[PDB]
């Protein structure tokens, strides 16, 4: 199989910027490379074929180039509708293969997260499980880091993080972290803290609560 | 116009088989290759196989060979993909895509909207809804929708009367095999003593509707 | 599956455009590239234009408006019109063009396989005709899926003309343009447009002996 490596995995840009996505084939694919655009939850849309020729009704700002093992997709002037994930496909030989995708994101001024921590509700505790949720609200960029401390003990492997897409208004992200503990283990300790490290924060912000208080 | 309309979402158990259909219209169905591509939530796009309806010629990705059978019904201009011996790793959105060219199978100038196929031994279960009570100038409310299967679950606040600042995070598949979801909203801390907030959670697959008030 | 009759780059790589530069260069006829140096077209395209000096042949071309003086072209070295062809008649409307320089096969320039001698009686179901026909000349190479009709059924309409066994009927199509049909997964040049009621095409299968003899 011919592997297709896209670079970068993510890319932040602004309306009117000129952005370039590169795709590298592990083997010579000639010019048998196509590009697709996919927005969240929707089907991929066909942009380029044979590495340079636009598809049906594709705006002229989309430009493809390259040959051999290196290929490029260029958008001359990003419109707000152009922010999406982009895939390169090779069809020189079967099986057909795609790149891992390059996500175009709206560039925004740095925003620090608002951190909230929620103790497990009484109803859930009656079920024998405890979920403590840490909320990072309206921050940018996406790379905020979250750590869970139980009595100053760094938890690991028992927390799941979910993040939203860029808000349609403020282009900010929101992230939720859920530390899941059994009721037996939840009551073993007193202090539960969520420590967040983000680009926009001078020092990590830690929100904590005392169990039962 | 040219349309590719696929069947609805499917929930299957390991070892069973799923048959995804793709009803094509608006073009010469028999003269174009129909390609099947799946997009796993964490493995990007993966081409499965293709069929030329006119001659019923098929090409399969060697990964899926022995488990995928792509067939067509010329009468209704419908293509099918039948993936057998389903594994949990087969959970993905399956697309049908028409070739750009009459003379070759790739690239794909048009795609179907996709069919979400979920492979899991878990059984249908309604969501357990818990409140993320605010602490004590914006305060954060929330709603922990936990332990439900299959997806999706819809969450709205005050029956839609409160959409500003509402963030419903994507569901996460847990070790139990059930999905969990949290929906949060930020409102003025002063308003907490005046307004009541209701988390409206609808899970059609289980026909369960939960309305949980969130208060300090 | 999108685009309708509009073709895509490399979809019909055998398609060539025959043009003459007398005062203002214009497209006159289409042709099928059948080899590095050989192009197959209709004889009547040369009625009144026998000189080889004026003919320009473009291969790997989709949009005729993109042709410029800098655009490469092939010059005719030999025009082999079928000996039995007569200007006053449409019978035996097959001509062979030998290019002065061999062409390189690329993603946009490829030969079209010719039918075997035994393929005179076979029936084709997935047939296409491509050209820059009239409505002016369409800029983008057009493709039309047309069904084939038996000679007996065709003769009922062209009562004024004798449809011989060496002709095919069907029914954006150029004089001398290809009529290709996909059989056994391989595209073959089944006919050559001769009369543009149904279209009538010279049956390339019957002329294989003449084609190979002249070609070799
Ligand atoms: C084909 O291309 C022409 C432009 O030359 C356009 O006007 C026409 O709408 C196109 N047809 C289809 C079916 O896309
Ligand atoms: C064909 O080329 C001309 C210029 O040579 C261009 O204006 C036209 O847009 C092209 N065809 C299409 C369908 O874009
Ligand atoms: C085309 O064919 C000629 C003769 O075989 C060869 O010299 C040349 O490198 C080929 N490629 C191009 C771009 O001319």
């Amino acid at each position: 199989d011919i592997q297709m490596t896209q670079s970068p995995s993510s890319l932040s840009a602004s309306v009117g910027d000129r952005v370039t996505i590169t795709c590298k084939a592990s083997q010579d694919v000639g010019i048998a490379v196509a590009w697709y655009q996919q927005k969240p939850g929707k089907a991929p849309k066909f942009l380029i074929y044979y590495a340079s020729h636009r598809g049906w009704g594709v705006p002229d700002r989309f430009s493809g180039s390259g040959s051999g093992t290196d290929f490029t997709l260029t958008i001359s002037s990003l419109q707000p509708e152009d922010f999406a994930t982009y895939f390169c496909q090779q069809y020189r030989s079967y099986p057909l293969t795609f790149g891992q995708g390059t996500k175009l994101e709206i560039k925004r001024t740095v925003a620090a997260p608002s951190v909230f921590i929620f103790p497990p509700s009484d109803e859930q505790l009656k079920s024998g499980t405890a979920s403590v949720v840490c909320l990072l609200n309206n921050f940018y960029p996406r790379e905020a880091k979250v750590q869970w401390k139980v009595d100053n003990a760094l938890q690991s492997g028992n927390s799941q993080e979910s993040v939203t897409e860029q808000d349609s208004k403020d282009s900010t992200y929101s992230l939720s972290s859920t530390l899941t503990l059994s009721k037996a283990d939840y009551e073993k300790h007193k202090v539960y803290a969520c420590e967040v490290t983000h680009q926009g924060l001078s020092s990590p912000v830690t929100k904590s609560f005392n169990r039962g208080e | 116009q040219v349309q590719l309309v696929q069947s609805g979402a499917e929930v299957k158990k390991p070892g069973s088989s799923v048959k995804v259909s793709c009803k094509a219209s608006g073009y010469a169905f028999s003269s174009y290759w129909m390609n099947w591509v799946r997009q796993a939530p964490g493995q990007g796009l993966e081409w499965i196989g293709q069929i030329y309806p006119g001659d019923d010629d098929t090409n399969y990705n060697a990964k899926f060979q022995g488990r995928v059978t792509i067939t067509v019904d010329k009468s209704t201009t419908t293509a099918y993909m039948e993936l057998s011996s389903l594994r949990s790793e087969d959970t993905a959105v399956y697309f049908c895509a028409g070739s750009l060219m009459v003379t070759t199978g790739a690239p794909f100038d048009y795609w179907g909207q996709g069919t979400t196929v979920t492979v899991s031994s878990a059984s249908t279960k309604g969501p357990s809804v818990f409140p993320l009570a605010p602490s004590s100038g914006t305060a954060a409310l929330g709603c922990l929708v936990k332990d439900y299967f299959p997806e999706p679950v819809t969450v709205s606040w005050n029956s839609g009367a409160l959409t500003s600042g509402v963030h419903t995070f994507p569901a996460v598949l847990q070790s139990s095999g059930l999905y969990s979801l949290s929906s949060v909203v930020t409102v003025p801390s002063s308003s907490l003593g005046t307004q009541t907030y209701i988390c409206n959670v609808n899970h059609k697959p289980s026909n369960t509707k939960v309305d949980k008030r969130v208060e300090p | 599956i999108v685009g309708g009759t509009n073709s895509s780059w490399g979809e019909w790589p055998w398609q060539v455009s025959l043009q003459v530069k007398l005062t203002a260069q214009r497209h006159l006829c289409g042709g099928s590239l059948i080899g590095h140096q050989w192009v197959l077209t209709a004889a009547h395209c040369f009625d009144g234009l026998p000189l080889q000096d004026v003919w320009r042949i473009y291969s790997g071309i989709l949009n005729l408006s993109d042709i410029t003086k800098d655009t490469p072209f092939s010059q005719i070295k030999e025009i082999i019109i079928h000996q039995n062809y007569k200007v006053s008649e449409g019978n035996h409307d097959i001509a062979l063009i030998k290019l002065q320089a061999p062409l390189n096969y690329t993603e946009f320039q490829k030969p079209i396989c010719l039918p075997s001698k035994g393929d005179t009686s076979t029936i084709y179901t997935n047939c296409w005709v491509t050209g820059w026909g009239f409505s002016e000349i369409q800029n983008i190479l057009q493709k039309v899926n047309i069904p084939l009709v038996t000679n007996e059924e065709c003769q009922k309409r062209y009562q004024d003309y004798k449809i011989t066994q060496r002709m095919v009927c069907a029914g954006k199509g150029d004089s001398g343009g290809p009529l290709v049909c996909k059989h056994n997964g391989m595209w073959r040049l089944v006919g050559i447009t001769s009369w543009g009621q149904p279209g009538v095409y010279t049956k390339v299968a019957e002329y294989m002996d003449w084609i190979l003899e002249k070609t070799q």
